[PDB]
């Protein structure tokens, strides 16, 4: 993701997680590849000296969209940074807001 | 002894 100044590439899941806890913030935040499905990527969010990581796909139409819980309405987002400026709003559904970029 | 929780979007 050429415009993510928090996208770190095919980092591994540990790499990142040093990253984020070096930060030693709660709401501390990057991008990286999946591990696991090609073209796939990993919001990881530190919370209290865990890193809650969602997965972020892009459809066929171009839209984004993380993982989410079953008979929850599901959101799509044109953009990585719509998801992004989404996801900083308080209450959303996940751990805590993102906060604290850790820029590549 | 992972320390990454795979998480779903829950709202």
């Amino acid at each position: 993701m050429d415009a993510v100044a928090v996208y770190h590439g095919k980092i591994s899941r540990e790499t990142g997680e040093k990253l984020l806890l070096a930060t030693g913030l709660d709401g501390s935040y990057l991008l990286r590849d999946s591990e696991s499905v090609p073209g796939v990527y990993c919001l990881c969010v530190l919370y209290h000296g865990y890193i809650y990581t969602y997965r972020v796909s892009q459809t066929e139409t171009g839209s984004w969209s993380a993982e989410t819980a079953p008979g929850v309405h599901k959101r799509y987002f044109r953009k990585i940074k719509n998801l992004i400026s989404a996801f900083q709003k308080p209450d959303q559904g996940i751990v805590i807001p993102l906060q604290y970029p850790v820029e590549k | 002894k992972s320390l990454t929780i795979y998480a779903q979007v829950q709202k």
